């Protein structure tokens, strides 16, 4: 068992940078590249006495590539592996997909090949990006579109930081969103999504941080993505894989969008006072504002949820726990799935980073779930997009890159057919 | 002498089965390298049931370990009774199933399953006669339930006329840690229904249910609820692995719980089940475990007794103890309580006993029950399957294997046909 | 008293025959220095049939090594079991054959056979009755099969009423570590079919088959090859070389194993293949043994016997046993399978067996099987030469030795012949 | 078991240097002229405790010769055995033929006669050149062709220099080329190639040797000529010798021209990071740009290919690595040669010059592999050819030796039946 995972743009690097740290202190791994079958899911074996990982951060833009080079953590990763480009992306979904896409997938595409040829248990693949920007957007399609062509029936764990409702970075982020989830929804089996100021507000109640960075919020990011995979590293009472994703949360091939939550957040000096249980955690995890996005999850209906457990977590009061979820009516369940419930533990605990921000905990939790909660963010993301194309703001870049007018209309109508398919699957 | 092929299908499976080589192991005697150490010469009497004998007086099992996952045959190899197995035997994929039954049943489990059977049929063939197959699954999964019962469909075309033993587990609404139960279970049952002989009906929200009134552990793992059930799979076959006053065979116990070929879902159940803190004030009496036999709270399925009527029922004794006190608990049980039994039939009972009891215990005995209160699971079952059916839901994964969605109805129709059996007889 | 004249002749040959010489040398206690080491009397009663005496109590073995490229004998000689041979028996050219029939077999060869060919008759008449020859060789190659089938034809001429023994292994398209094998391959059994008596058909990727599932070797190199199958040739030898209950001289195996004159290229197999893992788990019983030779998966050739029918098929046990055992395993080996064996014959199966087994092992046989299944070794060769022969590719070299095109045909004409004839009682 | 080697211009000494100081470093022999049966295939035994390698480099030009006896490495060398000329060939085929080959081949001839009557073992020749020159050219054809109406029947193992597609050193060598192949053409039994941007495009990507020199370039390539040779002086698990070049390669005998590639190339850095084993070198030498020609293997055929491994790789997991190759897609073999597998295996390891390029590896690879990719590169050999012949470009100087324009147009003809056998045998 094994799988592999390429980073795009500085999104992807900045996790890739924060998850692989945590990565290597799980298994015992110091800095410099060395020190049975824990670490073989992601690290192989170099020989003697020495481990790679099995990463490709790929970025068109040099500033993140030779940071890492130059960076603290220069032995672990391949210096091959650290792929990097000529020129940046550039905030256009069309520039880093026909442009500097086109030059550069041929050494990436190829690489993942081989890269998995000395592999034999590869269960799929995971990504991490985010759509606001340009290599996030066009070079992640082109990517993910030309290797789902080759493999097709492995999996692939899509994680993208979506725009908030009212913060926001750039300015043409809708159209860097429309665009390449026009090519998401049909080749993506599923896709979990990360918020700018919901995580924000994670730190600000709970841990108390009122002045973080984007340093700490990979942190507990990379204890999520760490968690999810922790059945298959570590031996559990009840072991999960990559594959139950699929089956447990898309009921329909093109409703593939889940949440992502994490519990328990706490500080050091709140750790100690605090009761550390399963009945107080798995409240806060179905807590409104305890999610990753800005969105009310009382407005929809969860179609499927997943739980993932570490640590000392027998499975008696766990499972007293959902039974007394499913009597609260203060959310509510759609009735095409009642039994919309999918349960894990892993025996090896919550880790923690020296100098973190995130405090050491004997138990833990992480939720994906679907729900139609989703479609009014898409609803929002759409009516913004209307009121920039009815003005024809942007565009002139776009088709200065080679597309045109006919894409923006099926972008639109795509997102627009999958409006009337959260409404209808709501029901 | 009647030898008993077990065969280890999915997570659970695996689980239980485990616990099912150590719990006999300490009754026969068995060091955990593989020689005896024990005290008396009947374990040697029927030792050979279920192993094989080998050189230097070592004893193997006679386990077949089949899952899709090759970290589960790296947690039982590496636990307290995972040396004595044969490495042969540990046969396995790479790949999980994901909670599919397609997955399992059609694509997955059919390059696995021409290499399970050469394994199985060396074990039949390397035995004197057998007797039948003691098969231990979860209705839940893809590997479990897809897997687990497409080696029943072959053994049937094989062996249609051995025994076929399945020691099931099976999902409820109130306890459900997976999405895809009542679509993986209404497949398994429309296989369980026709190819075996008999099946018990284990339910896991009744094995929480069992340790927080009778047991009351304050920290209870899934390793005390594999002994529990563990418990009943070894008084099922005490009869055959020790010598008794009346001794009871597996087929001597399906005819007299499998009245039609279809109604052989049972019930099990086991006594004594007290806590260390409640020992000292109970009597090991054979009436004060009558009553704890025929209770309604202590069987491991929620299925009330109470809400229908018993259709047949097997006790299988062990220990020394006297005959009269055990066949007149018999008498009043049933004759008190004549609204819970069928008056179609004059007695319900099917009584056993051995000479031989587990160890550390001096009066124990193992409850089998087919009762039409059954019913009640395949109720809520075939509501939560036609619930998510009747829009296609999460039925796309299943396609992409090749498989069609009238199976899916075929399934449904076998359902509420045994589901109105069961109401035919009560 | 039936001495057997050794022939080492190709790489391969060579190394195999140096491990021939080494697991022998064990089980008769000879040292490496040629002096004896051992403890029973009965190595000493039949260590004639195959060294010869000398002063000082010292055997020197009757192993006559050729091969046309001086490199290999330096790496036999320099061997653990490389000083015992004899010097004048290390007869060799100095330019390689390159991998070319027509040089070790026209130029090549000839101007070397006129000096092996007095060193075999030294050997020869030297003995009290010579019995057969035990050659070595490699159907891949020029030396090997150019050479080796060379001095085939004219011990033919000079001793036409001895036995040739061969043991060749033979080439296959997994894989395949030369070009030139098939035109090798098809030139080479031109002459085994014509002048040998009997052929054992060794495939070199059922040797890494062997070794995966059976032995499990994570690092497996040429020698532990050579050991598996020079076991079995220690095997079809063991009956003169020490005495049993039912002796099968080399002579006894063939008439019972070659129906037709051309119908002689066999099948060998061995038994017990487990690792050390597995080895404590497991019954050195003969019906564990008996199936684990008649397996599809356990010879050393890569043809699946239930694609055809078994012509005829030789058993030699070793080890002191039970004949009932042994005699009635061999019964319902070949009715439950009655499909692949011939109806034309009531019983195909030949036995024999031995009272001293190897040392190790207690108990153990050979398996040795002449099956119509190797047909498909003779389809894949046959098309392999006649893919590279309908454009004569590759024969530029073979004509510069004066070698013509139409042997290449005659060679093709007895291709489909043999094919046809293995056809014709299928 | 010996051979003899000459080399031939400035191509030939520099790879003559190059090479003879790695074999003399695998013997242990000291560069001083001294340190059983590995050294005595190339160095004899000069009475007691010194030896002499079995090497006459001839060149008309005498500046590499003189060098060769100021250099450090006087005391290996004969004295005598180093040939120097009086007037250089002047990039001319004619001038080195018979204006200056007539009158130096006559010391040159002899030579090689009586050194090879002290040997016996004499398994073949090689020779070291470039075409591109006319000292490579005019005198070499001379040779090859005054001793295999002599010998004829062993083996001649040449290596030449071709020019690459566009990267040239001279302007003349497509005159240089077509004439001295059409004597090759006949008299040579096979001829490896070797490319000049070719090797360095290795050197650039996977040795990331960013101003390399050919002193650089020549010792990979020693890595391969020593490679080849290495089965006769240590012992190996399928030795194998120069005559199987012959049979396995050439499958008909105008059609002589294999390819040349060699594996794993990594820096000292990149070594340690990397993983070695037979499966991911095995990918490599079987990579397009991986070879030391510009050459796409995907338009071609592959006529015949060979294998020839050192160190310790076990028998195993080499065989399931080309069983990869053959279920492989991605390369296509030709249908007249279905088992086209010449696999060899050497227990001495690939050693390590101090100082040198190239890092410390437990295991190597080098393939050479006759195929129809090539005639493309004769084709365009060709085609440029026709452009100056058109013009009667550079003309003057040849006849001005002594030639005519007859023997151009047997040059244009002969290299034009060569292009429809290409296309013919590659159906
Ligand atoms: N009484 C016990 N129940 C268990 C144990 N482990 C799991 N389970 C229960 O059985 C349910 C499903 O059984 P499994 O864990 O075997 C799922 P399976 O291995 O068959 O499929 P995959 O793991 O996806 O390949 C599971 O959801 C639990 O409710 C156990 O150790 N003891
Ligand atoms: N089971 C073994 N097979 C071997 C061994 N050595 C080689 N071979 C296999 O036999 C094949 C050919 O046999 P040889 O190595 O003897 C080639 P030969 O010496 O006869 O001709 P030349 O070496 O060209 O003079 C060869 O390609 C291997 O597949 C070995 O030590 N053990
Ligand atoms: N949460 C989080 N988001 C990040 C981080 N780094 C970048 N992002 C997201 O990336 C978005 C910008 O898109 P990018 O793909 O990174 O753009 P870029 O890397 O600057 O390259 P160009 O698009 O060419 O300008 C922002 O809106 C952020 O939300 C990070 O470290 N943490
Ligand atoms: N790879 C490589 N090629 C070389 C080297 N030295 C010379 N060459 C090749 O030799 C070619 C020139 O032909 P030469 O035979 O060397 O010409 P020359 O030695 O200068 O003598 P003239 O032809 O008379 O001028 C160039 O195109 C090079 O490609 C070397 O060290 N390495």
């Amino acid at each position: 068992r094994e799988c592999i995972s390429v980073h795009v743009g500085q999104a992807g690097v900045q996790m890739g940078n924060a998850c692989w740290e945590l990565y290597c202190l799980e298994h015992g791994i110091q800095p410099d590249g060395q020190m049975d079958d824990s670490f073989t899911t992601f690290f192989c074996e170099t020989g003697a006495g020495k481990h790679v990982p099995r990463a490709v951060f790929v970025d068109l833009e040099p500033t993140v590539i030779d940071e890492i080079r130059n960076g603290p953590y220069r032995q672990l990763f391949h210096p091959e592996q650290l792929i990097t480009g000529k020129e940046d992306a550039a905030n256009n979904y069309a520039r880093g997909h026909y442009t500097i896409g086109k030059e550069i997938i041929d050494p990436v595409l190829d690489r993942i090949r081989k890269l998995s040829d000395q592999c034999t248990g590869l269960q799929g693949f995971l990504v991490f990006h985010s759509f606001g920007g340009g290599t996030g957007s066009g070079f992640t399609s082109l990517l993910m579109e030309r290797l789902s062509v080759d493999y097709g029936k492995k999996s692939k764990l899509e994680f993208s930081i979506y725009p908030a409702p009212q913060v926001s970075t750039a300015v043409v982020e809708p159209y860097n969103s429309i665009l390449t989830t026009h090519t998401t929804l049909e080749h993506s089996d599923c896709a979990f999504m990360v918020d700018n100021e919901a995580i924000y507000d994670i730190c600000r109640r709970n841990l108390d941080i009122e002045r973080p960075t984007y340093t700490n919020l990979n942190r507990l990011i990379s204890q999520i993505v760490s968690s999810i995979t922790a059945s298959l590293r570590f031996d559990g009472a009840l072991n999960v894989d990559l594959t139950e994703f699929q089956t447990n949360l898309v009921p329909y091939p093109r409703i593939h969008f889940p949440l992502a939550t994490y519990a328990p957040v706490i500080s050091a000096e709140k750790a100690y006072h605090e009761q550390l249980s399963v009945a107080e955690i798995t409240n806060a995890c179905f807590e409104p504002a305890n999610q990753m996005v800005k969105c009310d999850p009382r407005h929809g209906k969860y179609m499927a949820c997943c739980l993932l457990y570490r640590g000392d977590v027998v499975p008696k009061d766990v499972n007293a726990a959902i039974a007394a979820i499913k009597t609260k009516r203060s959310i509510q369940f759609v009735d095409w799935c009642p039994t919309g419930f999918k349960v894990g533990i892993n025996y090896q605990p919550p880790t923690v980073v020296p100098g973190g921000d995130l405090a050491k905990v004997q138990r833990a939790v992480c939720m994906l779930s679907n729900t139609t909660a989703i479609a009014e963010a898409w609803a929002r993301l759409d009516h913004k997009f209307d009121l920039m194309y009815a003005k024809r703001a942007f565009v002139h870049w776009y088709v200065g890159e080679g597309m045109e007018e006919g894409e923006f209309s099926e972008a639109r109508e795509d997102m627009a057919a999958l409006e009337k398919d959260y409404e209808e699957v709501g029901i | 002498m009647r030898e008993i092929v077990h065969i280890q299908a999915g997570q659970c499976g695996n689980q239980i089965g485990a616990k099912f080589w150590e719990v006999i192991s300490d009754e026969h005697g068995i060091d955990p390298t593989g020689s005896y150490h024990g005290d008396s010469d009947l374990q040697l009497e029927r030792i050979n049931v279920y192993y094989n004998e080998a050189a230097g007086n070592k004893y193997v099992p006679r386990a077949i370990l089949v899952d899709l996952e090759p970290g589960t045959m790296d947690s039982v190899r590496s636990g307290p009774f995972g040396q004595i197995f044969r490495p042969d035997n540990f046969v396995f994929g790479q790949s999980g199933a994901g909670n599919n039954w397609a997955k399992g049943h059609y694509t997955e489990g059919a390059e696995l399953v021409d290499s399970v059977l050469d394994v199985v049929r060396k074990e039949s063939e390397s035995c004197d006669c057998l007797q039948g197959f003691q098969l231990t699954h979860s209705l839940g999964g893809g590997t479990g339930s897809g897997m687990g019962t497409l080696l029943i469909s072959k053994i049937r075309e094989e062996y249609p006329d051995r025994i076929m033993n399945t020691f099931s587990v099976m999902p409820s609404p109130k306890v459900s840690d997976t999405v895809v139960e009542p679509y993986n279970a209404t497949l398994s049952v429309h296989q369980l229904v026709e190819n075996t002989d008999e099946t018990y009906s284990i339910d896991n929200e009744a094995l929480y249910d069992i340790c927080f009134r009778t047991l009351k552990l304050t920290t209870p793992t899934y390793g005390d609820l594999n002994h529990l059930v563990s418990a009943t799979m070894s008084g099922v076959t005490t009869c055959l692995r020790f010598p008794g006053q009346l001794n009871a065979d597996l087929r001597k116990l399906a005819v007299n719980m499998v009245p039609f070929p279809r109604l052989h879902f049972f019930m099990p159940g086991f006594a004594p089940l007290t806590s260390r803190g409640s020992q000292q004030y109970r009597a090991l009496t054979v009436p004060e475990l009558t009553q704890q036999m025929f209770d309604s709270k202590n069987m491991m399925a929620a299925c009330d007794p109470r809400h229908g009527r018993y259709l047949t029922v097997a006790a299988i004794f062990r220990g020394r103890m006297s005959m009269k006190e055990v066949d007149e608990q018999m008498l009043n049980v049933q004759n008190k309580n004549s609204s819970y039994f069928v008056e179609w039939i004059p007695n319900n009972v099917k009584t056993a006993v051995c000479d031989i009891p587990p160890r550390g215990l001096k009066m124990s005995a193992t409850f089998i029950g087919n009762s039409t209160a059954i019913q009640e699971l395949f109720k809520r079952i075939s509501e939560q399957f036609t619930a998510m059916f009747r829009r296609k839901a999460f039925l796309h994964w299943y396609t992409g294997e090749g498989m069609d969605e009238m199976e899916f109805t075929e399934a449904e129709s076998n359902m509420n046909d045994l589901v109105s059996e069961y109401q035919q007889y009560q």
